[PDB]
């Protein structure tokens, strides 16, 4: 829960061995091209099965993305602060653990949609298509 | 204490941390002793995270 603190409120993971559920790869190689990896959610990023503790099924899925979305406006600038940030306990008979990466998950999503729909615009693009 | 085998958990596991330290270093100086003050301050007790966790920040000085 503490590789979770860092991992949903930025793009990163710090675990000496690996046993978080999201684990990253790199294809930003010389050999792998921007045009041969093409979308970085079918390949770059996976979900392991197995080192998902099964408590956090409900949210599964959606922790991939959290971080996901957060990365790719992390490499302009590192700075991704959320007024969502907030440390993070397990709870059983209580579901926090549930709000709070929902609370981080539609952030996340909200800024890079205002970061990519004004810097890299995709309405120019398509009017040229 | 039954020949003192409680006071063998409150140490026993700070100086079998320090003879960690003591065993992993072999002629460091500079930036590869700081990056092995680190290569033992990620571990899932907090027992020994916060014994190392303040050792850091001393030779990092």
């Amino acid at each position: 829960f503490e590789v979770l603190e860092k991992w949903i409120y930025r793009g990163i993971i710090h675990d000496p061995y690996s046993e978080f559920m999201v684990e990253e790869h790199e294809l930003r190689k010389e050999r792998i091209q921007e045009d041969y990896n093409d979308k970085y959610w079918d390949q770059r990023y996976t979900i392991v099965q197995q080192q998902i503790p099964s408590f956090l099924q409900k949210m599964a899925d959606k922790i991939l993305s959290t971080g996901k979305y957060l990365n790719v406006v992390r490499e302009c600038g590192h700075d991704v602060t959320c007024p969502v940030a907030k440390e993070i306990i397990y709870t059983l008979k209580e579901r926090a653990y549930v709000e709070q990466i929902e609370k981080a998950f539609n952030y996340a999503s909200k800024v890079l949609l205002d970061f990519l729909m004004e810097e890299k615009e995709l309405v120019a693009h398509l009017r040229s298509i | 204490l039954r020949r003192l085998l409680v006071w063998t958990y409150d140490p026993k596991i700070r100086l079998k941390t320090l003879a960690a330290l003591v065993d992993h270093c072999q002629g460091r100086k500079g930036g590869e002793l700081a990056s092995a003050v680190h290569a033992y301050t990620k571990t899932g007790d907090p027992y020994m995270r916060s014994l190392v966790q303040h050792i850091l920040s001393l030779v990092s000085h």
